[PDB]
């Protein structure tokens, strides 16, 4: 497109940026990549979701004064 | 005719004039670009006329036209406070989106202007339609122009980027279509007035939810389904990037106020912990991986994923504050993401031909006007007070905490992580040492074009931050209609 | 070591007329010392 | 010793050692607009400050001279017997 | 037991003193003389004490 | 007038920043300095207005946020606590401005610097004058943005860019907890205005007050640099010295203390937070007194001295004597600003060297600076009848005055922390002025002695004192450091004083310990800090001047080698933060980017469906050989499968297994 | 090799002495002692023992390293280092339009 | 010894002047002009917000109680 | 403005004059050599460059310190440094 100004393009940084862009073409299923993938995609969301279900509607703070309890349920 | 149909015809009339001017003169490309820009300004003047006349506390759709003739598919236009500000945002962005990319196109300029003038009509329609199949019709008519915008005027990885956006958006939106077709079968029409009266059985609602949420989760987008945006936004031209982030990412946000809050309430209530679990995860993961991104324009795109998650948890709060905060954070994202894309895709890429943060350092020393605006747009991305972005996040985060406290507590960590990446990007480009040594020759600072669109976008972000009541007074009564719940002494009055 | 050998309070708690219950918010609010145990 | 700097760089804050020869005239003009702006916010304060207790007649309180709520009070109190 | 280097920390600390002979002795002698003698360094460590002490005694003698 | 105090510093900032070219360095300095001088005068009047007459002032301009139950205004309240904070904020801001004309004279960018100074004063005014917690948060964030802008003023230096990241992000951690705490207030009471929150506080659920108080306290660590979130405050010494005098040691650091003092009508109804406030305070005093005694930078010592005094005020807040903490807050900003402006003056004289190991003599070369910093150091150690005597020594006897285990504990802890304060006060005053010269002759070579022949006209540079714009602030702050405590002891300490009787500082009759602190505390503990200061000061002077070998013996022992490096490295808190928190987050970002986003999400997604389907489609497409004989066989095969299915009444699922088997057989090559 | 290396270690061990002992008089006596230990080994020739005495010195420089060694102010690691670093390119921008 | 003020605003060297690219006309007159005209019009827009309506009724209910004084 | 040759020379002359390891204070000139003109050992010259480093508050890297074996080479180096006091 438009001519840009002159940049001393570092061959080392250019090939690094090329590496980051095409990296997916080389992902494999190992014992390690599965372990990290299972932790992040299943375990953490399932733990966050489980606490979300258990504590849902558990507490309300509006207008609650002394002698009342925060716990709805 | 109505005034909402004038909004649609003007961008169509501009398409006709660009196509026929060569038949009256070999005409310059500068003449094609003035036609497209004057056409977008007139749509913005009409839209400001509509907003002057608009009734801020009316439960009837306004500026409608008496059809009186019914067919299988018929266009029905109306405006409510829930949609007026989405229309205004579309009509303020499109003029800037054209001005921002005024010199950068160079080849196929008529085609470029025609696609944007066509996109403006299709994105305006999706907010104005009063049926849910008509909503789907325009919510998905934008996919052919965007496939060709990226392919003709995109960057190096454009072919894959354009295949990703089309196929993900096509796949995700075909689960929405199945849910819409089911509701039409049970009720006999998708016109909003008739659909909102109708109450579905819980099981139907729980399966209509599975299918509208699958569509919205792909189009939000959520963390494991955001690959299309990381490609689409970056490889898109500057102008396409501005539209896709500011206006297209908001179509799913406005689609919850129509397809979920009023017609599937029990499903939305009993499934919010699934939404919040996803929304929390996409707040954290998106933010952790925005810290390690080495492409600047892809660092702006990843930031959008984290913000969309705050406004998604806000739309699922069943609270007046989180619902209005969700609309405020979507309006706020429209201005700030536009500016950060203009900085990364339209100033750095214009002068260097690179997007790698390795090559940029100390840019404040030679470009002091760019660094001032760049700092303000980074602070708004970080949700600093005095910008509209803070108000939307605070209200979106409060309704999230009031609905299910724990998830809003994780979601509140966005205050530390949005700040982390925003300042880190800033300190590495504007600051971070002296002007880089990879710059062989000096770079000029902001042009009077670059300055005045950045100034305009920053001006909207700050003024609306000081007095958000410019937008809040319009949404109050209409937001009041999408809340589900009763209070024991305020209900069932005799 | 401080918990083993630290002084006891040397003066009795100061006593208020009526516990100042009105001036501190009424019966539905906490008040000051008023002829109680120690 | 002053740092060598590029002379094509335009900054709203001046840049590296920027003092115009009209600095005094421009500074005088900015002073008046500051004084004029701060004169409007003062008259806003006078008519919009809210007090729930008025000052004593003989007790030093220079607000007595420009705030309308006090001036309304002290003029009303200056009517007796 | 001793290291191959002749370094012993007990002997190192023994020499932490002012050496009797020093090749650099005269190059450093300016830091302990003149303005930098013991007296001169602490001559004015309490600036106003001398003026204040006699002045306060004048006020202190108010019985007469 | 009241709304004009707010407006003036803002206007001077805008002229200096966006119009520096038109006004120049001189015009920017004049407008910036004059606007904050005028604001200072109008604020001294407002102290007589509001405090001495008990007339709170309310002004609302327009609404900021308008919703259901949420109405937050651009409104300002002036009460006794507001005008109390405004005096140190605006006196120190005015003087640092005048000071900065001399200190930053040689710097290229003066308009940008002075613009940031006025921007900080405006934000600090917003923080103390707001009607509600959400507008106070605007000043809180604003002061944070201004501290980032001033720590990173020299953007070319990478160290400065790291230290400004620390200030910005360690304060965002506190902001997250205040945002949660303000959500709790809106959720419980429906609005976060001060009058609303305090009127209703006695009746709210006691556990709801726990949640708010803890969140208010956590947010208070970051800004007040308490031990949990304090790593940023010593790194903020990268910015120019006048920045460290106002923002990093006399105003912004106190905002956390102001937040608890303002929230007194609420956190008084939760004694659980009051224990946390108290122990938080005592830890930070010994944590930072120990560190400062082993530092070699003068600014680092004076930065760790400030955090020892901030720990004193938080101790007083948890002791439930807010007037005492407010008294210390105002008194400290006079002598901490003095020591920083005095240290800045010796850095200026000695060629920007900040290391004690290269400073010596200088007492005859900088007489005013030495005496003025002697003024400041005597009130820092609370020498009797100084300004700091009435504030710091009442916190100690009030801790013992609350005859509890926690009070006697903090008295012992704080007294030990005072011992180390006396140690590093001697270190600063001995090694910079009283010790033998430890730096090059260039600072000490005069013209009274001829070292040259043909260059006598120039080239001596012997550590001279600065000019009028430098010394004037130092003299004024010296007079404050001697007398301000005495002249205001009644307004704050008193015995039944009614200065804060507009509920700006609410003490609940249950928590009052004033009368016992006046009478119960024995004279020994009342006088105990004094003997310790006088005894240690002479002991450290002998070990630094007379017997200098002994400390060499300590650091050359393996026991003392570890003890010297432990406190020099700041309890290794920086070490464990980068290695286990900061680097952990950067690894987590990489693992998500490398293994999930660019890994399994594309493999179990578009890229794995692409490479899987293209392989499948080539295999099925290889069944089509354009042989009529083989196509005829296919039609018969597809005929028989239809006949079997619709005559054997097979379960439809048996068909789907066939299709999935068939499709996956074409998925395998060869 | 093996000479500037032993002279770098000689300058280094004299800086570590002044870093721990802040007083120059006292470090002066320490400085004469470290010389004696280098001057005690001015007739070592075989590389088997030559490099062992450098390897074991490098251990004593780490064993007694200062937590905060002194750095001159304008030096890398110093307080005013990189403070107002000039633009490395003062030539006007080449004439291109964006 | 302060230096003269310097720089090229918009990159225009001290010789020549700013050359109008084409966008300037519509963007200054139409885009911004519409916003000032919208701003002046917005002042005379009648207030149809729910709160201005709800405040006035709310005052008439609390006036029927000792909470708010009535002018009658 | 900056450092002058006469200013740097007077300071190094007084530095080497006060060092007992120089053979004679008289034969210290701008072009004096440490090894033979002044008669200094391989360790005395390391001490000398440390004293020069202290005088000007600069740092001499090992690469640059090995080059300093004469007065003139030292004078040039101090003037090649825009960081000397
Ligand atoms: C109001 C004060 C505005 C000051 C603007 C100063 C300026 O122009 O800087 C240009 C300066 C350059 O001015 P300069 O005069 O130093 O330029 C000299 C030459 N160079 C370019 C090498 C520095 O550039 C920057 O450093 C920009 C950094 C961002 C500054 C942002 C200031 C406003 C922040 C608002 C905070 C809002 C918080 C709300 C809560
Ligand atoms: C650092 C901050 C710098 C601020 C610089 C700009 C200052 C603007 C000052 C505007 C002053 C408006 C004075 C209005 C008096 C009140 C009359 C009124 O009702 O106006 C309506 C609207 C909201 O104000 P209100 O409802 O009264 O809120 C209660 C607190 N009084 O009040 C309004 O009219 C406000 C509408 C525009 C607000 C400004 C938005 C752009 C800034
Ligand atoms: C990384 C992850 C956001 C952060 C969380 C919200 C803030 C804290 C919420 C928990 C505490 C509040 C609920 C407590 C419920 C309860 O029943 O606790 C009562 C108890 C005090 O009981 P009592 O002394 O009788 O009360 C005063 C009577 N005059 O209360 C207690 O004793 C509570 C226990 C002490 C809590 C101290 C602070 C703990 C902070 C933990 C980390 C937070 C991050
Ligand atoms: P000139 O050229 O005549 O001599 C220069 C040298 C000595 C390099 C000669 O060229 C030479 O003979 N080289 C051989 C080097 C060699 O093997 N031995 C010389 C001594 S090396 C050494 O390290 C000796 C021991 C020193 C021990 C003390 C230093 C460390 C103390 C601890 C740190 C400081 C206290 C905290
Ligand atoms: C549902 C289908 C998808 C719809 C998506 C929207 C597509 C919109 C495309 C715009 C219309 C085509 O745009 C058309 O581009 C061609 C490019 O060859 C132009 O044609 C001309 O282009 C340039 C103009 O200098 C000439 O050099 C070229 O020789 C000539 O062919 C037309 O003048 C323009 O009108
Ligand atoms: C991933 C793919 C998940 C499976 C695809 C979605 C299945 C949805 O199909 C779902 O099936 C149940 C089974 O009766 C039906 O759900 C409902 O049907 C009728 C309502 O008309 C009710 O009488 C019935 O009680 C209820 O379960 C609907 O047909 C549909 O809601
Ligand atoms: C602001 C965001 C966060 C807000 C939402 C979180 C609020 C957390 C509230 C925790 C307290 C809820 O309410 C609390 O529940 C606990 C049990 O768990 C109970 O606690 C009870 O425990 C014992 C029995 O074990 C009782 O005899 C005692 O009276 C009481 O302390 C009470 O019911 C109440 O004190
Ligand atoms: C939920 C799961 C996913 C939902 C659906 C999303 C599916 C998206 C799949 C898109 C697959 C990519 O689509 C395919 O990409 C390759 C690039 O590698 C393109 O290939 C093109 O780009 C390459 C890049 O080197 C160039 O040589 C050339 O321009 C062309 O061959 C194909 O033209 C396109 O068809
Ligand atoms: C948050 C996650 C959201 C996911 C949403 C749904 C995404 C699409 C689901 C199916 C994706 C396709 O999944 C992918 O299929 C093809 C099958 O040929 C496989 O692709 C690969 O198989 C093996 C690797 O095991 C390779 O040797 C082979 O070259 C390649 O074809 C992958 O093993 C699988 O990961």
């Amino acid at each position: 497109g438009l001519q840009h100004y002159k940049i001393a393009m570092d061959p080392a940084l250019v090939r690094l940026g090329s590496m980051i862009s095409n990296r997916y073409k080389y992902f494999r299923w190992t014992k390690r990549t599965a372990l990290v993938s299972f932790m992040y995609v299943v375990v953490v969301p399932s733990t966050i979701g489980y606490l979300a279900y258990k504590t849902d509607g558990l507490w309300d703070l509006r207008a609650k004064r002394r002698g009342d309890l925060i716990s709805e349920r | 005719m109505s005034l909402l149909y004038v909004l649609l015809i003007i961008p169509i009339i501009g398409i006709f004039l660009i196509s026929t001017i060569d038949s009256f003169y070999f005409f310059n490309v500068s003449y094609y670009k003035k036609i497209a820009l004057i056409t977008t300004i007139l749509n913005l003047i009409v839209s400001l006329i509509i907003y002057i006349l608009f009734d801020f506390s009316n439960n009837q759709f306004q500026f409608i036209q008496e059809n009186l003739d019914l067919s299988f598919y018929d266009i029905y236009l109306g405006v409510d406070g829930v949609s007026i500000y989405f229309v205004l945002l579309t009509t303020i962005i499109m003029p800037i989106a054209l001005v921002s990319n005024w010199n950068s196109i160079t080849n196929n300029i008529k085609s470029y202007l025609i696609i944007m003038l066509l996109l403006e009509t299709l994105l305006l329609a999706v907010f104005l339609v009063l049926d849910v199949l008509l909503f789907y019709i325009f919510f998905e008519s934008i996919l052919p122009p965007l496939f060709i915008l990226i392919g003709l005027f995109g960057s190096s990885n454009k072919v894959r980027a354009s295949f990703y956006i089309f196929l993900y958006t096509l796949l995700g939106s075909l689960f929405l279509l199945l849910s819409i077709l089911t509701m039409s079968s049970i009720v006999g029409t998708t016109y909003f007035d008739v659909l909102l009266k109708s109450s579905f059985e819980y099981t139907t609602q729980l399966f209509l939810f599975f299918g509208i949420f699958i569509a919205f989760a792909v189009k939000t987008p959520v963390w494991g389904l955001n690959s299309w945006l990381l490609r689409a936004h970056v490889e898109s031209p500057l102008g396409g990037s501005i539209v896709l982030a500011a206006i297209v990412l908001k179509l799913s946000l406005y689609g919850v106020f129509r397809l979920i809050l009023p017609i599937l309430p029990q499903a939305s209530l009993n499934l919010t912990y699934i939404v919040y679990a996803i929304g929390a995860i996409t707040v954290l993961y998106a933010s952790f991986s925005t810290l390690r991104t080495v492409d600047v324009k892809e660092l702006i795109a990843y930031s959008s994923v984290a913000h969309a998650a705050i406004y998604l948890m806000g739309v699922f709060s069943n609270t007046i504050q989180g619902l209005e905060g969700a609309i405020l954070l979507g309006l706020a994202h429209g201005f700030v993401s536009s500016g950060l894309f203009i900085c990364a895709g339209g100033i750095l890429y214009d002068r260097t031909g690179t997007r790698l943060i390795y090559f940029f350092r100390g840019l404040t020393q030679i470009m002091p006007l760019f660094s001032l605006f760049f700092f303000i747009l980074c602070l708004g991305n970080a949700g600093t007070p005095l910008t509209l972005n803070f108000v939307g996040e605070f209200m979106s985060l409060y309704g999230t905490l009031e609905r299910l406290p724990i998830a809003g507590m994780l979601a509140s960590t966005s205050i530390i992580f949005s700040a982390a990446y925003s300042i880190y990007m800033y300190n590495r480009i504007a600051f971070g040492g002296s002007v880089s040594l990879y710059f062989i020759d000096c770079f000029r600072d902001l042009t009077k074009r670059e300055f005045f669109i950045l100034f305009t976008l920053v001006s909207f972000t700050v003024i609306l931050g000081i007095y958000p009541s410019f937008v809040l007074d319009g949404l109050h009564y209409n937001i009041s209609s999408v809340v589900y719940g009763i209070e024991p002494n305020a209900s069932y009055l005799t | 070591v401080v918990k083993l050998t630290y002084p006891d309070r040397v003066s009795y708690p100061r006593e208020f007329e009526g516990g100042l219950e009105r001036e501190l918010g009424g019966a539905g609010a906490v008040r000051a010392f008023l002829c109680l145990d120690d | 010793p002053k740092i060598p700097y590029p002379k094509h760089v335009w900054s709203p804050a001046g840049g590296w050692y920027a003092q115009p020869a009209n600095w005094k005239q421009n500074t005088a003009i900015f002073g008046l607009v500051i004084f004029g702006i701060t004169a409007m916010v003062w008259k806003y304060s006078a008519e919009h400050e809210v007090r729930h207790k008025m000052p004593e007649p003989d007790r030093f309180y220079p607000s007595r001279y420009w705030v309308k709520q006090i001036k309304d009070y002290e003029r009303a109190q200056k009517e007796k017997q | 037991k001793p290291n191959i280097t002749g370094f012993d920390m007990r002997e190192f600390l023994r020499h932490t003193k002012t050496p009797t002979y020093d090749p650099w002795e005269r190059h450093e002698a300016w830091r302990y003389t003149g303005r930098f003698s013991r007296f001169n360094r602490f001559k004015g460590a309490l600036p106003g004490f001398g003026i204040a002490t006699v002045a306060f005694t004048a006020y202190c003698v108010f019985e007469h | 007038m009241y709304l004009s105090i707010i407006i003036l510093p803002l206007l001077g900032s805008v002229v200096s920043g966006f119009f520096g070219r038109k006004v120049g360095v001189s015009g920017a300095q004049l407008i910036t300095c004059s606007s904050v001088i005028i604001t200072t005068i109008l604020s001294i009047i407002a102290f007589f207005e509001v405090g001495f007459n008990n007339i709170p002032v309310t002004i609302n301009i327009f609404r900021w946020i308008d919703s259901e139950w949420f109405i937050i205004n651009w409104g300002f309240q002036y009460d006794s606590l507001t005008v109390s904070m405004l005096i140190p904020v605006l006196i120190i801001s005015s003087l640092v401005h005048i000071y900065s004309i001399s200190y930053m004279s040689s710097d290229p960018h003066n308009q940008r610097f002075f613009s940031y100074l006025s921007l900080f004063t405006f934000m600090m005014i917003i923080l103390v004058t707001a009607n509600n917690y959400l507008l106070m948060f605007v000043g809180w964030e604003g002061v944070g943005v201004c501290s980032y802008l001033l720590v990173s003023f020299w953007f070319t230096r990478i160290a400065a860019n790291q230290s400004s990241i620390s200030a910005f992000l360690t304060n965002r951690v506190g902001d997250c907890f205040l945002t949660v705490g303000m959500f709790a207030i809106l959720w419980s009471l429906g609005n976060l205005d001060y009058a609303t929150v305090f009127s209703l506080a006695p009746y709210i659920n006691s556990n709801v007050v726990i949640i708010i108080g803890i969140c208010l306290l956590i947010g208070a660590m970051a800004k007040s640099s308490q031990v949990g979130l304090h790593v940023w405050l010593p790194m903020a010494m990268e910015g120019p010295t006048p920045v460290s005098a106002l923002i990093h040691a006399a105003t912004m650091v106190t905002a956390g203390v102001y937040l608890l003092m303002r929230s007194s009508p609420l956190i008084e109804y939760s004694s659980t937070v009051l224990l946390l406030c108290l122990w938080l305070g005592a830890i930070t005093t010994v944590f930072s007194s120990l560190i400062g005694l082993f530092q070699q930078d003068i600014k680092k010592v004076i930065a760790y001295s400030t955090m020892s005094q901030l720990g004193m005020m938080v101790l007083s807040i948890g002791l439930s004597s807010y007037n005492i903490a407010l008294f210390h807050l105002v008194n400290h900003a006079f002598y901490k600003a003095l020591l920083f402006l005095g240290a800045g003056s010796v850095i200026h004289a000695v060629a920007d060297n900040q290391d004690f190991r290269k400073f010596g003599g200088l007492i005859s070369y900088l007489p005013l600076t030495y005496s003025v910093m002697l003024i400041a150091s005597l009130s820092l150690v609370a020498f009797p009848f100084m300004t700091g005597f009435y504030s710091k020594d009442f916190i100690l006897e009030s801790a013992y005055g609350q005859f509890s285990f926690s009070g006697v504990a903090v008295y012992i802890i704080a007294t030990i922390g005072a011992i180390f304060t006396t140690l590093y006060s001697v270190k600063v005053l001995y090694l910079t002025f009283l010790s033998n010269p430890n730096g090059p002759r260039t600072y000490y070579r005069l013209a009274i002695d001829n070292f040259f022949s043909a260059q006598a006209i120039k080239s001596y540079k012997p550590a001279h004192e600065g000019d009028f714009f430098l010394t004037l602030p130092l003299v004024i702050l010296a007079l404050f450091s001697i007398f301000f405590g005495f002249i205001t002891k009644d307004i704050f300490i008193g015995l039944g004083s009614n200065f804060f009787v507009d509920n700006s500082l609410f003490i609940h009759p249950i928590h009052e310990i004033m009368i016992d602190t006046e009478f119960a505390v024995p004279v020994l503990f009342k006088l105990l800090p004094f003997i310790f200061t006088i005894s240690f000061s002479v002991i450290a002077l002998t070990l630094s001047e007379l017997l200098s070998e002994l400390v060499i013996y300590f650091k050359f022992s393996r026991f003392g080698y570890n003890i010297f490096g432990f406190f020099n490295q700041r309890f290794l808190i920086e070490f464990f933060y980068n290695k286990y928190i900061t680097n952990l987050i950067l690894n987590l970002g990489g693992q998500i980017t490398k293994i999930l986003d660019k890994g399994s999400i594309e493999l179990f997604g578009p890229y794995g469906l692409e490479r899987g389907l293209v392989k499948l489609s080539k295999n099925i497409s290889s069944l089509s050989t354009s042989h009529v004989t083989t196509y005829a066989l296919y039609i018969l095969v597809g005929f028989i499968l239809y006949l079997i299915y619709n005559n054997l009444l097979l379960d439809y699922s048996y068909l789907l297994l066939i299709i999935i088997l068939l499709l996956l057989l074409m998925m395998i090559g060869e | 090799s093996n000479r500037q290396a032993a002279l770098s270690l000689y300058r280094r061990a004299l800086k570590l002495a002044l870093d721990w002992t802040v007083h120059r008089n006292l470090w002066r006596g320490q400085a004469l002692y470290i010389r004696s230990l280098f001057e005690k080994n001015r007739n070592v020739t075989d590389p088997r023992l030559q490099r062992a005495l450098l390897k074991e010195t490098e251990k004593l420089l780490e064993k007694w390293k200062h937590p905060d060694p002194y750095c001159p102010p304008t030096a890398p690691g110093g307080s005013k280092y990189e403070r107002n670093l000039p633009v490395p390119n003062l030539e006007p921008p080449p004439p291109l339009k964006f | 010894q302060y230096d003269p003020p310097t720089g090229w605003l918009w990159g225009v060297r001290p010789g020549e002047k700013y050359q109008n690219e084409g966008w300037e006309g519509p963007f200054f007159y139409g885009f911004w002009g519409s916003l000032i005209v919208f701003a002046i019009a917005y002042a005379y827009k009648p207030d149809t917000s729910i709160q201005t309506w709800a405040l006035e009724e709310a005052r008439r209910r609390l006036e029927a109680e000792g909470i708010l004084e009535d002018p009658n | 403005e900056g450092l002058q040759k006469v200013e740097v020379y007077e300071r190094i002359k007084s530095l080497l004059a006060g060092f007992d390891k120089v053979n004679d204070p008289n034969n210290i000139t701008e072009t004096a050599h440490f090894a033979n003109d002044l008669g200094l050992d391989s360790l005395d010259t390391v001490e000398v460059v440390m004293a020069i480093e202290e005088e000007f508050s600069i740092e001499i890297p090992d690469k640059d310190a090995d080059q300093i074996h004469s007065v003139d080479k030292a004078i040039e180096y101090i003037l090649r440094q825009p960081d000397a006091h």
